[PDB]
RNA sequence: GGCACCUCGAUGUCGGCUCAUCGCAUCCUGGGGCUGUAGUCGGUCCCAAGGGUUGGGCUGUUCGCCCAUUAAAGCGGUACGCGAGCUGGGUUCAGAACGUCGUGAGACAGUUCGGUCCCUAUCCGUCGCGGGCGCAGGAAAUUUGAGAGGAGCUGUCCUUAGUACGAGAGGACCGGGAUGGACGCACCGCUGGUGUACCAGUUGUUCUGCCAAGGGCAUCGCUGGGUAGCUAUGUGCGGACGGGAUAAGUGCUGAAAGCAUCUAAGCAUGAAGCCCCCCUCAAGAUGAGAUUUCCCAUUCCGCAAGGAAGUAAGAUCCCUGAAAGAUGAUCAGGUUGAUAGGUCUGAGGUGGAAGUGUGGCGACACAUGGAGCUGACAGAUACUAAUCGAUCGAGGACUUAAC
């Protein structure tokens, strides 16, 4: 896909920090409520890390007011401003789907600091 | 699925028209032959362009 | 894609692993033309594993090649011959190790046959 | 993504506990329902203290869905639990408060007053 | 009405200006050459036989070599007319390279569909499956032909069969960006056909 | 219902699941005339089959009732459409009961429980794909489109407007603007689904002499993810913008009947109808078309008619295969070569391999190291296999006219 790679390069976002699939990074996202853009911080654990250049995405997730939220973020979207990895975490796998059902302290066991 | 009637000899032979197998292609061997169909080792000398492997 | 041969998938692994072992001792084998085409893809990869000479690579050969005796008196394992004989013989060459000449159809069921041998 | 005969737990202080769906109001028509869709619904269960009572037939607007909602930005949202707020005729919610996160998809619709009661919007 | 037909290679996502995600199809498009120009007073109709993807002489037939000789061009593969070009448009033999298409133009797309192979009616026509339980042997099968009175199957009655490989129009697709240096087209929305298949890029009807 | 002309050496009943199509006395949408039509919303009679025609509860049911909807949830024909497609729930076999009738044996358009629905498609039919010959010489192509099919439905909101109207209450016609439903056509790059020669973890037993590290089997042993391909519940698009003659209507000039009068003369207006615009198959449209570019005008017989043997353009047999595919066919190719496999470099997937060292009593953990493993996805590389060859294939019929 060398030609396909040539197109994606123009929209490539090298500014984004490198990170492991298992961590509590905090994506910033402007929201056009109209007219001013609010900045909603959203901490959570990433799970999926699908490949495919610009099409790459990751699934940050967070419990909120007793209920979880699954807000996927594409890796190279313009809407992201900055990403801060508050904590690193050891992971025996790559697809941590199971943790969402394991409320609540059990989820923290996979969230061990590194 | 029981047929209502016996087939006529005409329709039968007409069905037989396409049933026949086609003749395989053949070529003379560079070494001796004869002959050898394309892209397969001869059962005779066993030569293959033109190496002798059995 | 990969050919099925109609075999059960569990059988398909053993069916390939058996042919890979029999080629080691016999150096050459005649089988059906279609199975022969499938055969070259698996065996040549095994030869690549023997190139590095790595101890980890030898264990990978055990996953496929079975523990059958090769040459008489020498008592070499079927795995061992690849790391001692075939590897040195193809240190220069890179791929194309297994030529497969076609052969006439078998009388017993019309199945086309093909010779398989290293080169 | 919600099919007919799909119980949906209550997200507001209507006094109801669980609320089964009846039929989508959209078209002849659509069976599926994302967020912001209005659906007539039955109250299978309810807390003893509240205006709502069991077996009542009242419309409710979807607030949360297990299915991943789509946006033009490409961002997706899928809550751990499905939810709806009870509403009658005028779209002001019967619930004094709305528990949990609320989808922003409601905001594009003139449903904005409901959004104001939300503790947080995602 | 212009149409630089060319093979697609791979699907891509492309965002610009607005933050919304826009799916995009790559197209090889350029270069193309006018092998011939039809005339209504002689050929009976207005058309231009554009070619695509030049190839070595070894694959070219002798009569094909003569057809391009008038075009002052090397022998080339597929050829299609595009009624109705605005004559005189271009001089004979002139090259074309994506210059016509702007990002704002709406563009119809036509091409051979990907082969699904021989298939059942449910895929071929979307017919509902029969019950899988309650002792019913019936499922997947197309069902009754219809009325007994005609004593014949109605023509055009749906039956399972091979699908795909037929040319299929997809109207009103929109271009996203233009890359003339790489001869790339970037049309929004799905474009029908197998990977690396030829695809026409005719101008959309307006308005 | 009546009659007993089809069938009692077999026409398998009812209601559904399946797919339909047809006809209008048109449920809705579009066109209107009259209203006890203020507006809004209706009533009625005329145009109109183009399209759309609901999800459940009760009952074997049709029907009907009820609930929630919808622009509307119209009827009927097609062996009360379809069982060599399916369902046996209802009646319509043999068992058993209740109630009633009969001395009994049994019976009951009275009811209840259980109860083998057989069949390899010959022909005509239809959905797809080839092999032949023809198309007055052989070919490679590109297409004209006689004809044929598909598509054909609509909701809301934002404006003009809170204006026209109405005491108020209510609330438009028309012209524009955005967003959905139902359905249809396509593609995976997102969302995912699957993914049996991909990766990892793990159980029992057995096999590699024992360790470490693996193999076989147990549904792929099980479990967790997933390339490609295949896919919708995902995405993108579709019914748009307009003409031609009209239907019911609305008419304009004017006569037969000096006035009058849509018509008898003559000119208009006028609909999701019809014809095209839109998309698709199509010159076996034996009416066999048209245009572009190639091969040449042979060699042998027979005085003639006509027939053979080679070849040119080109194609095939065979072979590497897939963007194709049941088999043919189609397309990419056949050694001045990337067609497939392999070999290298990647992408993606699964993710800290083996070995070694260190910490710990052990079990394990850490380091070496985003390592290792990689089936179909890419980029190059003749390293292998697409050998060597063979076969098919035209010498342009006779007339008339213009030259």
């Amino acid at each position: 896909q060398k030609l396909i790679e040539d197109i994606t390069k123009e929209q490539l976002r090298t500014d984004l920090p490198a990170f492991r699939p298992g961590d509590t990074l905090r994506v910033h996202v402007k929201v056009v409520e109209g007219n001013r853009e609010r900045i909603q911080i959203f901490e959570g654990v990433v799970i999926k890390r699908r490949g495919g250049g610009i099409s790459e995405t990751f699934t940050v997730r967070k419990i909120s007011y007793g209920v979880g939220v699954e807000r996927t973020f594409p890796v190279h979207t313009p809407k992201i401003a900055k990403i801060e990895v508050v904590r690193y975490g050891k992971v025996r796998r790559a697809k941590l789907y199971y943790l969402r059902e394991l409320r609540g302290k059990a989820a923290r066991i996979k969230e061990i600091r590194r | 699925a029981v047929p209502f009637r016996r087939t006529s000899k005409m329709k039968k032979r007409l069905r037989r028209t396409h049933f026949k197998l086609n003749v395989p292609g053949m070529t003379e061997c560079p070494s001796c032959g004869e002959m050898k169909l394309s892209h397969r080792v001869c059962k005779a000398c066993g030569s293959y362009n033109g190496k002798d492997i059995n | 894609s990969y050919r099925k041969l109609g075999r059960t998938s569990a059988q398909r692994k053993a069916m390939l692993r058996d042919l890979t072992t029999d080629l080691i001792i016999n150096e050459r084998i005649e089988t059906t033309e279609t199975r022969a085409k499938e055969l070259r893809s698996v065996v040549e990869k095994m030869i690549t594993l023997g190139k590095r000479g790595d101890l980890h690579a030898r264990r990978q050969a055990a996953a496929y090649i079975r523990n059958e005796v090769a040459n008489e008196e020498n008592n070499q394992d079927a795995l061992q011959k690849l790391f001692s004989d075939i590897a040195t013989r193809y240190e220069e060459r890179q791929g194309g190790y297994t030529r497969i000449m076609k052969l006439g159809p078998r009388r017993g069921d019309g199945a086309p046959m093909a010779i398989i041998e290293l080169v | 993504m919600i099919q007919q005969e799909t119980r949906l737990k209550v997200a507001d202080n209507s006094g109801a506990r669980e609320v089964l769906t009846i039929k989508v109001l959209g078209g002849s028509g659509r069976k599926t329902a994302n967020i912001g869709d209005v659906i007539v619904c039955t109250v299978k269960q309810a807390t003893p203290g509240g205006v709502v009572k069991k077996g009542e037939v009242v419309k409710a607007v979807i607030v949360r869905t297990k299915s991943g909602a789509r946006r033009s930005d490409g961002s997706y949202i899928s809550f751990d639990e499905n939810a709806c707020v009870i509403i009658r005729d005028d779209k002001s919610p019967r619930g004094t408060r709305i528990f949990g996160p609320v989808a922003r998809e409601l905001r594009e619709n003139n449903f904005m007053k409901i959004v104001s009661l939300a503790p947080e919007v995602i | 009405t212009k149409g630089i037909l060319g093979r697609k290679i791979g699907m891509t996502q492309v965002f610009a200006e607005n933050g919304d995600l826009i799916p995009v199809t790559v197209i090889e498009a350029a270069p193309n050459v006018v092998l011939q120009k039809k005339t209504a007073e002689n050929d009976g109709y207005e058309a231009i036989q554009l070619g695509f993807d030049d190839k070595r002489e070894k694959l070219s037939n002798k009569p094909e070599k003569g057809h391009v000789a008038k075009a002052e061009t090397a022998p080339k593969r597929f050829v299609k007319e595009l009624r109705g070009v605005e004559m005189d448009a271009y001089e004979v033999g002139q090259e074309v390279k994506v210059e016509i298409f702007s990002a704002g133009e709406i563009v119809d797309v036509t091409g051979v569909s990907k082969g699904k192979g021989f298939q059942g009616a449910i895929k071929r026509h979307g017919q509902s499956r029969g019950p899988m339980s309650h002792g019913s042997r019936y499922h997947r099968r197309p069902g009754s032909m219809g009325p007994v009175d005609p004593n014949r199957v109605f023509k055009g009655k749906l039956l399972p069969g091979r699908m795909g490989g037929e040319q299929i129009t997809v109207q009103n697709l929109e271009i996203v960006k233009v890359d003339a240096e790489r001869n790339l087209l970037l049309i929004k929305g799905n474009v029908p056909g197998a990977k690396k298949s030829l695809i026409t890029v005719k101008s959309a009807v307006k308005s």
